[PDB]
């Protein structure tokens, strides 16, 4: 297994316009970030203070927001993730940077995206 | 199953 510890903690070492967080409720995630009007486009890169091995990818569809974190940078691989239904455990920033234009978004909708519209 | 997350509820 490996949810098992966690109470209460923080921490977000930021020097710059970073766009990465920790601990974020996904569940009312959605409920703050999933007001954007915007395509499936608006991505944001943060996960959990609890699963030690633990990184997302939150997307903002047209519909609602979503968070792909199950597997971090590994000895095994790099960004081992995916989508509800996808299989592409591998590199993602710098695949992510020129995929940028058309890389692999949310599950079966706009593909495309950039930044988040939240903090800056 | 129990989680939510994605790639799997985690």
């Amino acid at each position: 297994g490996s949810p098992a510890s966690g109470t209460s903690l923080s921490a977000a070492i930021h020097r710059t316009q970073l766009w990465f967080h920790g601990r974020i409720s996904r569940e009312e995630s959605q409920r703050l970030i999933g007001q954007q009007g915007l395509v499936d486009g608006l991505f944001l890169v943060r996960e959990s203070q609890r699963n030690p091995q633990g990184f997302v990818l939150s997307l903002c569809h047209l519909q609602k927001v979503k968070h792909y974190l199950i597997l971090p940078s590994e000895e095994e691989g790099r960004l081992y993730f995916s989508m509800d239904d996808g299989q592409t455990r591998f590199t993602d920033l710098l695949q992510l940077v020129e995929f940028h234009q058309l890389n692999r978004g949310i599950l079966p909708c706009l593909l495309r995206h950039c930044c988040t519209r939240v903090a800056l | 199953p129990q989680p939510e997350y994605v790639n799997q509820p985690d």
